[PDB]
Order: C-alpha cells, then structure tokens, then sequence
C-alpha cells in the first residue's frame, strides 16, 4: 500500500510547514511513479486527510495536510 | 478536430463552476477513487454533445445546470453549450449565439461526431457487449453508423404496399449501398486491428442480398486457441475483441475522439499493456483518447491526466491537471 507512504512522507512535511507542491513531495523518494503519486494524494483528498488546489491549467498543485492526516 | 476543454456548471457531483483542460493531450486518462466522479466527467461529454442513451442531472446539496465544450475545428475554436433548466428544457448554443438541436447536430455530424451511433463512447460496463451482441444488434449499428437506417423507413413502407416497386428498388439500392460503404471498409481493416491487440477476426453477413434484414455474425480468434463464436470467449478475451470491433468501425470515418469508461476492468495486466501500447501507438493530433482508468499499467502511459478527487465539506468533485509528457 502506497497510499501509505505517500500519507507518511506528507505527515512529515506538514509538520514542518504549511504548504507543499506536489512536484516537491515527489522529489523526495529518488512517470510510472508521478502518476502513482497523483492518484495517492487524490486518493487522501478524497479520504480528507489532505487539501489541494490548484491555479491554473497544469501548474502547481498546492498540498495543505488537514486534522484528519494525523 | 481536438476536444480542447470543459466547463461544467452544477452538472452533477460538480457544484458550481469547474474548468477541465485537456491541454495538447491527444491520450488523457481521467483517473480518481471510486464515487469521485469520473463516470459523471463523461455523462457530461455526452450531455453537451447531444446523445441519448435529465433534471437528474443537474446538481443536487441550483435550478438550472450547463456544459461547455471547447472544440478545436480549423483555426477557430468553436464554443459548444447546452443547458438544462429544472422542467427539462433543453437548449444549444454555439459559440453563445442560440441554435437548434438540427443545427447542433449537423455541426456534430459533420465533424464526425454521430451522436446516433454513439461509436466513440464507451460507457461504464459496457464494453464487452459491443462484441456480445445479437448478430441483428451487430446489423442495427452498421444499419446505424454508415446512415442506411434512414432508408429503413420508407423502405417499410414501400415493401408493404407490394410501377410502385421502382420506388421500392431504388431506395433498396440506396440503403444498401450505404451499408456496404461502411461494412466493407471495417471489414477489410478488422482483422488488422484485431491482430495488433494481439490473432484472427471477421465479419460474416448473413442475408447477402440484403444484410440489413438480418444479422452479421462477429467471429474473433485469440491467438493461442482456435474457436470462434463469442460464447466461447472469457471476459477479457471478449473485452478485446469488442475494442477491436469499436476500433474498426470507427476507422471509416474516424471521430475525432474516443471517451472510454472503464474498458480495461477485464483485462490481464497483459492486455491491459497492449491496449495501452494501441491507444499510445495510434493517438495524434486527429485522433483523442480520453480514457477513464483505475489501472495504473492504463494511465502510465498518458500524455496527461485529469485527476478527480471529492471535497467532502463541499460535496462537489473537484479536478486538478498534470502532464506527463515531461516525466
Ligand atoms: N446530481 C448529483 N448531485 C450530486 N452528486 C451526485 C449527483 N449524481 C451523482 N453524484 C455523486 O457522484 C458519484 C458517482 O460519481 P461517478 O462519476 O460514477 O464516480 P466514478 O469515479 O465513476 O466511480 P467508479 O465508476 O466507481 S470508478 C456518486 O457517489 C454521487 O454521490
Ligand atoms: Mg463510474
């Protein structure tokens, strides 16, 4: 289960700020992987762990953590 | 011509306004979890095109919901809208100025777009039954996607009756003409299809003299194994046979794009990679693939994705964009 570690490089994170972009997180664990990491941080919005929000077309994706992520 | 983007208003798990933009994307998969919407991202494809396969539609915690769909033709690019009031009223527009839905639907059917046949969307759960079907199913579609259906009336109705049968002959000549103008096409480029997804399949009529009063019998062979008739295919073996009979009746004229729910539920990891490495392989400028996929070994392979989530304090799916091509 990925969803997993994706949540827990993400709990850590949010610890340690208020905003993370998406491209940031994927950085730190090193096309197969960005599509994985994209449906996982889909996966925790939708759980509600997680907040995204985006600007335009295909910028940044903006993660803020939630109560629930912890 | 390319489906550039969308813009939904309260259509149906998609509260208030929400912008999808498919970019130069000419392979998007629209991936998400279970319930997030995606299913809902296609109901309004086929909203804004026509199709009928309605206030049930429309957002629910607003009385009137609309879709936009911004259609590259040429140069220009065409703005096509339709609305739903509460009551069930229907309207078109193009590019904002009001039409009707004959209007609408020739601009459609003359990009290829035949919202009749619906041979360019797949919809949830339906895949294998395009090769599943009767053999007189089989024959309402050809009848259906090369146009010979219209002739079906008068043809009716001039073949009860029975100088009166030259009437009777040059429509039959029309209506069928018509028919092997697209059967015969499809049939030559089946089999290569097929094979490619691979293997051997053809397509049979039955009533030669006038295929369209009867059925045309479907017959595909997976590689490894020797039978024919559809009873005996497996479920995935039966989902590529029918992505190989959707793929060939297409190929006569070629929509501009395909919207494909969850073809690959059927599918080996194997196949799953084949049917990927097709839609890659044959994606371009002319034709699009928009597929909405739970399979990672699907959507790895896109130009881009639509990845949609649910904000449960909001009750509304909600769609963010990446782009693959540079990964
Ligand atoms: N008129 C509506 N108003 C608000 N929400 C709606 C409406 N119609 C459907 N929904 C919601 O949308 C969900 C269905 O979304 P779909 O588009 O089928 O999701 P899906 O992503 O296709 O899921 P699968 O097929 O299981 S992978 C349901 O769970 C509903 O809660
Ligand atoms: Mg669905």
């Amino acid at each position: 289960k990925a969803i997993v570690q994706m949540a827990k490089i993400l709990r850590k994170e949010l610890s340690e700020e208020k905003e993370v972009i998406f491209t940031d997180v994927l950085k730190s664990q090193a096309k197969r992987e960005a599509s994985r990491g994209f449906f996982d941080i889909l996966s925790l919005a939708t759980e509600g762990c997680i907040g995204l929000s985006q600007t335009e077309a295909f910028g940044n994706i903006k993660i803020d953590a939630k109560p629930a992520l912890f | 011509g390319r489906l550039v983007g969308l813009e939904l208003s309260n259509f149906k798990s998609y509260r208030g306004v929400t912008k999808v933009g498919f970019g130069e994307s000419n392979f998007t998969s629209i991936i998400g979890p279970n319930g997030s919407g995606k299913s809902n991202m296609m109901d309004a494809i086929s909203f804004v095109l026509g199709v009928r396969s309605l206030k049930d539609l429309i957002y629910r915690g607003p009385q009137s919901a609309y879709v936009k769909a911004f259609y590259q033709k040429g140069n220009k690019l065409v703005e096509l809208m339709r609305i739903i009031s509460r009551n069930g009223d229907t309207s078109y527009k193009i590019d904002g100025k009001t039409v009707s839905y004959k209007d609408y639907s020739i601009f459609l059917e003359n990009e290829n777009i035949l919202i009749k046949a619906k041979n360019f969307l797949v919809f949830q759960g339906d895949v294998e039954q395009i090769a599943a079907q009767s053999p007189v199913e089989l024959s309402r579609m050809f009848e259906e996607v090369s146009g010979s259906i219209q002739y079906k009336k008068e043809y009716e109705e001039l073949k009860e009756k029975i100088k009166i049968l030259n009437q009777f002959l040059k429509i039959k000549k029309k209506r069928k003409e018509l028919f092997e103008k697209t059967f015969d096409y499809v049939s030559d480029h089946l089999d290569a299809i097929y094979r490619e997804l691979t293997g051997n399949a053809s397509l049979t009529i039955e009533d030669e003299d006038e295929p369209f009063n009867a059925g045309i019998k479907y017959h595909a062979t997976p590689p490894l194994k020797r039978f024919k008739d559809m009873e005996y295919l497996s479920g995935g073996e039966k989902t590529v046979a029918a992505l190989a009979l959707l793929f060939a009746i297409n190929s006569y004229q070629p929509s501009p794009f395909f919207v494909l729910d969850e073809v690959d539920a059927a599918l080996d990891i194997t196949n799953v990679q084949r049917i990927a490495a097709y839609i890659r392989r044959h994606r371009n400028p002319d034709l699009q693939f928009i597929v909405i996929s739970l399979k990672n070994t699907m959507f790895e392979k896109s130009d881009a994705l639509v990845g949609v989530y649910r904000q449960q304090q909001e009750n509304s799916s909600k769609i963010i964009t990446l782009d693959l091509s540079n990964y």
